[PDB]
RNA sequence: CGAUGUCGGCUCGUCGCAUCCUGGGGCUGAAGAAGGUCCCAAGGGUUGGGCUGUUCGCCCAUUAAAGCGGCACGCGAGCUG
RNA sequence: GAAUGCCGGCAUGAGUAACGAUAAAGAGGGUGAGAAUCCCUCUCGCCGUAAGCCCAAGGGUUCCUACGCAAUGGUCGUCAGCGUAGGGUUAGGCGGGACCUAAGGUGAAGCCGAAAGGCGUAGCCGAAGGGCAGCCGGUUAAUAUUCCGGCCCUUCCCGCAGGUGCGAUGGGGGGACGCUCUAGGCUAGGGGGACCGGAGCCAUGGACGAGCCCGGCCAGAAGCGCAGGGUGGGAGGUAGGCAAAUCCGCCUCCCAACAAGCUCUGCGUGGUGGGGAAGCCCGGGUGACAACCCCCCGAAGCCAGGGAGCCAAGAAAAGCCUCUAAGCACAACCUGCGGGAACCCGUACCGCAAACCGACACAGGUGGGCGGGUGCAAGAGCACUCAGGCGCGCGGGAGAACCCUCGCCAAGGAACUCUGCAAGUUGGCCCCGUAACUUCGGGAGAAGGGGUGCUCCCUGGGGUGAUGAGCCCCGGGGAGCCGCAGUGAACAGGCUCUGGCGACUGUUUACCAAAAACACAGCUCUCUGCGAACUCGUAAGAGGAGGUAUAGGGAGCGACGCUUGCCCGGUGCCGGAAGGUCAAGGGGAGGGGUGCAAGCCCCGAACCGAAGCCCCGGUGAACGGCGGCCGUAACUAUAACGGUCCUAAGGUAGCGAAAUUCCUUGUCGGGUAAGUUCCGACCUGCACGAAAAGCGUAACGACCGGAGCGCUGUCUCGGCGAGGGACCCGGUGAAAUUGAACUGGCCGUGAAGAUGCGGCCUACCCGUGGCAGGACGAAAAGACCCCGUGGAGCUUUACUGCAGCC
RNA sequence: GAGCUAGCCCUGGCCAGGGUGAAGCUGGGGUGAGACCCAGUGGAGGCCCGAACCGGUGGGGGAUGCAAACCCCUCGGAUGA
RNA sequence: UGGUUCGUGGAGCCAUGGGGGAAUCUGGGCGGACCACCGCCUAAGGCUAAGUACUCCGGGUGACCGAUAGCGCACCAGUAC
RNA sequence: UAAAAAUGUUCA
RNA sequence: CGCGGGGUGGAGCAGCCUGGUAGCUCGUCGGGCUCAUAACCCGAAGGUCGUCGGUUCAAAUCCGGCCCCCGCAACCA
RNA sequence: CCGAGGGUAGGGCCCGUGACUGGGGCGAAGUCGUAACAAGGUAGCUGUACCGGAAGGUGCGGCUGGA
RNA sequence: GUGGGAGAGGGUGGUGGAAUUCCCGGAGUAGCGGUGAAAUGCGCAGAUACCGGGAGGAACGCCGAUGGCGAAGGCAGCCACCUGGUCCACCCGUGACGCUGAGGCGCGAAAGCGUGGGGAGCAAACCGGAUUAGAUACCCGGGUAGUCCACGCCCUAAACG
């Protein structure tokens, strides 16, 4: 939904925030080896390798599940749907009937007290997590592994999903969030539905502060940046670029391609 | 105004200790000019 | 050039005469009153504002008149900047 | 003798500048060889969210005492943070270590690197974080929750008695935690009292007066009250806690639930211990066997992991409970009571400062805690002032110019000036009352006003009490009094109209620039499918991300509104399994050197050969670019229309002499007595123009421009006055500079601006206060300019490499 | 050599008192139900005044300084980048 | 690619990162491309005094200094600062 | 679903 | 003052570089289609190549001198 | 105590005027095309939208006031 | 009220095939395309034509009618869920409870606007090819908004019988 705020102060006039209904129930993490101490700083050993990062509120790391290939048919009662700090998503607190608790990224619709379950033997509903290769062909799906046993790497963030197009061979077809178009294993696990809470690209920051809130740093042009700084950078006051774009670093920023040409992953690929 | 020196102790000996310049290979080679050289001070002295 | 700090303003001036004013004077196409031109004469005077950083100008209101130049385009170990 | 040479010594300026904040001094006693400067006393002024107390860091004996003053003290010194000597820092419960983990460091394994070395698991190290047992008084010249007195705790080991399956570095619980705003009880702290306890006091007209003055506490176990924090009890099952568990976690069900009980803190009380003014008499006595009570205010602290709301969603490990494993149950833990045992390190003193950082007893810098009273609305603000500490280490006089800091000024009133720069007016609270414009929040504290003291009477609410007196806390209504004046002192905006630029809060050139610059939310392009792109690194590895396209990196543009046109010829980037070209390499026609030869050697043509370039297309919020000349309408003018040339296409919307207009103070219009600035227009726009964005925009602005009103020394034009210097006396006593000097004017001459040459004219010798024209005055071997086949930083389709990538 | 300065990491601390008055609630009104409009409560805010504290805007002093960036007056922000 | 006087040069020899890859004396390497004679020597394991270098230390000389010289220190200097 | 085709001064 | 570009029928441009030959488009003139006008069709005329010389046998063309045209530069203190 | 009016300040209504600028009416024989009235030689008109010297053109839907 | 009937009435979720475009695979050649005629364009880097396989969007042929429903705008594959209006018969129930309607409220083709998505075909603007004296038109080859969906605006029309 996004809340509004009317405009008794500029910056936030035009702010907007999370519609926070879908959570609730529970805001406090789950203790239980749920959260670790999350390391957080901007560089690697001594140098910034992302320029701009830094300050933030401190955040807390919610361990989720991104293979939940472990408790196979094991079913699980959803506990309650909550903030997780360090995605765009949701995360759902389920309690398998083991006992044993665990977190999960939340796809739209996933109301508290469902059953659900993961394994080949799953019904297609949503929440559940099936092999592709046993997932009937165009319907959306999120949190597919790639390559199987390595766990959930693709459709993650706020909405996203992919599309099954069909099988041929051991690999099942997916249109990925970016339009992609990638061979997948069918081994790969991936719950079915689309992650939701996706009226996240509906908010507007507002004010500069904000931002920084979420840890990112003030960034600044090329130019302004004098010539042994930055391509961009110099000349008597104001100048188009120079010819042509470029990175601090050097290379072309409008349009030249980047992936390795040779890699084996192409040839799994098309779009 | 808030000048360039500023002492603490810690910082003294955690900079410029011995079991400090021990370590790098730089600051074994330092000791060396020093006690070669004969001063009466190999570190700076800073007690506790 | 092992440096004589540059425009304009302010302060303080001083000198020249090819005198703007006042005092003399000869011509006049000088009736009178005003003027025109030239000669002698700086002794002393030679205003206040609007515009522009301006010197310079152009305006407003006056005035006997509202002179023109030199002094490292006088004067920053006096000020401004 | 010369190197702005090197070292040392000593001169000059100079008995000059200055003696380090304009908080301030005077006198009488002492001590002494001598003291405005040391000791004492009485006045006077200054600080008091202090120039006062308590810590931390740093310093490191500077602390105390007895002797001293040569030098250190910008004067003096009989004084000292100074010299000599001697004393002085007492802990099981305070802080740190024989406890824990954070970033980070190290690092068995393991990986990497010519070497030196670099990563890195477990582990260890690592703290103003978690954990943990002391409160109050007394003593010393100087130390103490460290000695002592009282009251109260902590661990270990051992012994005795009574209870229980005891038992790990392993399992689980717990520790455990954001911001903002608040509930109730207390406590710290404070204000009163006609009460209690006290030496004294009526002193100048009056008052023995519920008068004045001074003080009416602190700690304290068990037990008990009063506030709260934590907390459902069950019985079964169990595919989880890398299940070893009756513990946790999950389900299923008799009970109970804006509770009760158990339990843990806070506060009050408490056996009892301790303290106990003013004043007066020499730190001690006395004031005493002192009094040690009631009411009111009341926290930013305590009960606290309490509650509520919000999002940007808020440390870890140990101690501490609990569960079982090996093992052991004569063990062993658990609960009482006893005895014993309890180490190492710091305890002085300075600590917003003459004992720390600034070479100096340097008007600078320095983290935490307490910070009293009264009044001004409140408050850590302001004025005075407790306690407590100060008068800042050179003084005495005189009162000129001039300088600083400050007060007042007739008439005018920005006429000053680059600019009202500076200063002034305004200035608190309460109540009226406020426009255009606007994104409806604002613009507003717009403007423009009125009130603002004291006295008496009447009257409305609340808190504490008991609904009733006091005690505070918010009011409303009448009359009256005094002044030039009532936030009568001190701390508290000048206002408006209209342009430019940037949306806005924010950031920046520490030491000349805080801005129209940077950043900013937001907009678009582009890259990246994840051992992501990209960055760092020789590599290992790490950041990105314990993320995954509603994600990450790069680029530009910059809220928002309305929009962002045409050209890809050229450069770039993207796409083209055809072609041309192309390096090794493959290939070997054919040639050559040698040997008597088998042979051994050389070169070597077609042809097959990648990327790259060529070629083909695509692409502008990719680099970029978006013309000329001649003619034409029934007055003249102009040119809707036409002709022709060139281009890849030839600037559209919207602005326009504009932060962009040279000619230009363009030409009209407005404002003014007068306006090269400003505002509004026109528009041969020398050189606007659409995301190096275009045109606008409310609100914002220590930004830049123009105009009013109000008020003023800014000015006409100056004047008077205050203090701090300047001057005089005493004390202490520098500096740059300096070829030597017995260092006048003019007219000249001279390397072309002479004190030093010529002629002439003036001119007794020497100082003090002033002024600054000259000594081409000092200061920096000119920053500008040129030169040096001098040097750097920067750029690119300069050359040659290199990293990187293909 | 990051015991000054710039950034980031871990861990602590600090920000008197005033002044505006957002959302949510609660009540009343409205409608077929609504949207919605009123009071009261509520404390939001890179909100405002104003210390502390963080800066350093304009002017004056200072310029062998108290000081190798200081002093006086004035001024920016001050629950937040 | 390095070494040697050898900076590709007619460039061998000695090393050796990469590719291919023998034989044991009718076996191999060299004598500066390369062959043919004629000679030299024996690869892919290792050790080995002496003559050579330096002098922190001791001794002896000095057409060496004689305290702004001679070592930075003739002196409680690599100190004070 | 039809080919290429503009124009006609004023007043009666 | 500098450097470089251009004056060619009436209008706009070609022709000059490697001298002999001036071409395109429009206009203009005659003639057609129509009833007329444009349009269209068939025909033709029209140029001192800015100028003053000199090179050549020959100059729009190559060479210097001016006259107008148009652009670029004019900086440092 | 009211109190005419005067002064100070900020509002609202209206009239006149203003460089410059927008479109309109009207004025015998100026210029450019010819959109419309006969499938007016692309049937016409229409609401909207962009574009163009100009009538106008095209997209989308609509009418018939055409076939 | 009772019992029955016809209908592209509206909203929601699901679904079917034809055709167009693009991708892949196969096969096969020199032209395809388009027009009044041409050219632009596309194609021997292997197009057009044919076959197979995949994606995607929009619209729904036949029935379809001079038909039906709706207050208007408007409504056309098929299925189901939710829901409006309407006609008929039986003459049973209430007892004039009615008609109209200034305001108000609601709906309202297309184009247009905002926020996301989506994008096959078409197609304002725009480029090119022609046609013409000029063509900023008509015809041709391209082509962005838009056309499509959700939500929120706009709310006009020869919204005409
Ligand atoms: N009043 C009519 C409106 O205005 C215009 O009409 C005005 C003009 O367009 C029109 O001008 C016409 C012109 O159209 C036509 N082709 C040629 C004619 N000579 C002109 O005539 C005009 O000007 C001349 C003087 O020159 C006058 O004498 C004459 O009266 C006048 N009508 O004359 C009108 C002025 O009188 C619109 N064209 C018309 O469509 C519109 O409805
Ligand atoms: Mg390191
Ligand atoms: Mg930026
Ligand atoms: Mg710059
Ligand atoms: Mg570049
Ligand atoms: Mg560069
Ligand atoms: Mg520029
Ligand atoms: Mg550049
Ligand atoms: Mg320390
Ligand atoms: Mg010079
Ligand atoms: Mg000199
Ligand atoms: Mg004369
Ligand atoms: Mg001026
Ligand atoms: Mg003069
Ligand atoms: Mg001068
Ligand atoms: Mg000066
Ligand atoms: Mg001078
Ligand atoms: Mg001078
Ligand atoms: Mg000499
Ligand atoms: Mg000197
Ligand atoms: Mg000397
Ligand atoms: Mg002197
Ligand atoms: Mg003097
Ligand atoms: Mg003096
Ligand atoms: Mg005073
Ligand atoms: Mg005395
Ligand atoms: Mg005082
Ligand atoms: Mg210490
Ligand atoms: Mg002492
Ligand atoms: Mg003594
Ligand atoms: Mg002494
Ligand atoms: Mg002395
Ligand atoms: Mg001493
Ligand atoms: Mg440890
Ligand atoms: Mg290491
Ligand atoms: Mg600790
Ligand atoms: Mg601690
Ligand atoms: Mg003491
Ligand atoms: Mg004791
Ligand atoms: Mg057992
Ligand atoms: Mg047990
Ligand atoms: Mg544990
Ligand atoms: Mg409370
Ligand atoms: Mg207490
Ligand atoms: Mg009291
Ligand atoms: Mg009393
Ligand atoms: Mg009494
Ligand atoms: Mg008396
Ligand atoms: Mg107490
Ligand atoms: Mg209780
Ligand atoms: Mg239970
Ligand atoms: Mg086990
Ligand atoms: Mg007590
Ligand atoms: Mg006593
Ligand atoms: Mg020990
Ligand atoms: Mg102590
Ligand atoms: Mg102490
Ligand atoms: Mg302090
Ligand atoms: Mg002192
Ligand atoms: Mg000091
Ligand atoms: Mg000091
Ligand atoms: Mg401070
Ligand atoms: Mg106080
Ligand atoms: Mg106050
Ligand atoms: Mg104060
Ligand atoms: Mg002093
Ligand atoms: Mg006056
Ligand atoms: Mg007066
Ligand atoms: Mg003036
Ligand atoms: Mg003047
Ligand atoms: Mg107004
Ligand atoms: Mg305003
Ligand atoms: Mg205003
Ligand atoms: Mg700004
Ligand atoms: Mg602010
Ligand atoms: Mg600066
Ligand atoms: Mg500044
Ligand atoms: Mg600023
Ligand atoms: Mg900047
Ligand atoms: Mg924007
Ligand atoms: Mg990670
Ligand atoms: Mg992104
Ligand atoms: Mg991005
Ligand atoms: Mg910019
Ligand atoms: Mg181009
Ligand atoms: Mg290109
Ligand atoms: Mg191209
Ligand atoms: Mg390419
Ligand atoms: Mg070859
Ligand atoms: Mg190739
Ligand atoms: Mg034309
Ligand atoms: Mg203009
Ligand atoms: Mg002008
Ligand atoms: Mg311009
Ligand atoms: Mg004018
Ligand atoms: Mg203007
Ligand atoms: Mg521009
Ligand atoms: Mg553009
Ligand atoms: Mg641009
Ligand atoms: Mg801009
Ligand atoms: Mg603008
Ligand atoms: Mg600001
Ligand atoms: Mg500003
Ligand atoms: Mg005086
Ligand atoms: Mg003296
Ligand atoms: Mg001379
Ligand atoms: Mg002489
Ligand atoms: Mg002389
Ligand atoms: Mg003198
Ligand atoms: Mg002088
Ligand atoms: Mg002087
Ligand atoms: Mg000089
Ligand atoms: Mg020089
Ligand atoms: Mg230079
Ligand atoms: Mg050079
Ligand atoms: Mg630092
Ligand atoms: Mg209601
Ligand atoms: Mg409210
Ligand atoms: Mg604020
Ligand atoms: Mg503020
Ligand atoms: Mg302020
Ligand atoms: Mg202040
Ligand atoms: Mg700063
Ligand atoms: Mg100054
Ligand atoms: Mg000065
Ligand atoms: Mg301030
Ligand atoms: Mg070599
Ligand atoms: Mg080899
Ligand atoms: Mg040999
Ligand atoms: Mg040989
Ligand atoms: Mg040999
Ligand atoms: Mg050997
Ligand atoms: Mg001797
Ligand atoms: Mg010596
Ligand atoms: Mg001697
Ligand atoms: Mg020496
Ligand atoms: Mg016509
Ligand atoms: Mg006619
Ligand atoms: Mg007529
Ligand atoms: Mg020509
Ligand atoms: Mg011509
Ligand atoms: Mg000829
Ligand atoms: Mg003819
Ligand atoms: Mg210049
Ligand atoms: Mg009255
Ligand atoms: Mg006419
Ligand atoms: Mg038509
Ligand atoms: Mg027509
Ligand atoms: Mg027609
Ligand atoms: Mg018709
Ligand atoms: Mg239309
Ligand atoms: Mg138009
Ligand atoms: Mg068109
Ligand atoms: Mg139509
Ligand atoms: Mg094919
Ligand atoms: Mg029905
Ligand atoms: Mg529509
Ligand atoms: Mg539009
Ligand atoms: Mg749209
Ligand atoms: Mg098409
Ligand atoms: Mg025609
Ligand atoms: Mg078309
Ligand atoms: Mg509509
Ligand atoms: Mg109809």
């Amino acid at each position: 939904a996004v809340k509004k705020f009317k405009p008794y102060t500029p910056s936030r006039r035009f702010m907007t925030v999370a519609d926070f209904s879908e959570i609730t129930k529970t805001e406090p993490e789950k203790s239980l080896v749920k959260p670790l101490k999350k390391t957080g700083g901007r560089n690697n050993q001594g140098r910034i390798t992302v320029r701009f990062r830094g300050g933030g509120h401190k955040r807390l790391y919610r361990i989720i599940d991104f293979k939940r290939w472990d408790k196979v048919g094991i079913p699980a009662k959803v506990a309650a749907i909550e903030y997780d700090p360090n995605r765009s998503a949701r995360i759902a607190l389920l309690h398998y009937v083991d006992g044993e608790k665990r977190y999960i990224i939340a796809p739209d619709g996933l109301q508290v007290g469902q059953q659900v379950v993961a394994g080949p033997d799953a019904p297609i509903q949503v929440g559940n997590a099936l092999p592709l290769r046993f997932i009937p062909v165009g319907t959306v799906v999120h949190a597919v592994e790639l390559e199987p046993k390595k766990g959930a790497k693709l459709a993650r963030a706020a909405g996203t999903s992919a599309q099954i197009q069909g099988r041929e061979g051991d690999y099942v077809i997916l249109r990925l969030p970016s339009g992609e178009l990638r061979k997948v294993h069918g081994e790969c696990y991936a719950t079915v539905g689309a992650v939701g809470n996706a009226d996240h690209k509906n908010i507007v920051l507002g004010k500069a502060g904000r931002s920084r809130w979420l840890g990112r740093r003030p960034h600044v042009r090329g130019a302004a940046m004098n010539p042994v700084d930055h391509p961009h950078g110099g000349g008597e006051g104001r100048a188009p670029r120079g010819r042509p774009p470029a990175s601090p670093w050097g290379w072309q920023t409008k349009g030249l391609k980047t992936r390795k040409r040779r890699k084996p992953s192409s040839r799994f690929i098309i779009a | 105004m808030k000048r360039t020196w500023q002492p603490n102790r810690r910082k003294r000996a955690k900079t410029h200790g011995f079991r400090a310049r021990m370590r790098t290979p730089g600051g074994r080679k330092v000791l060396k000019r020093r006690r070669q050289k004969g001063r009466w001070r190999l570190t700076p002295a800073v007690r506790k």
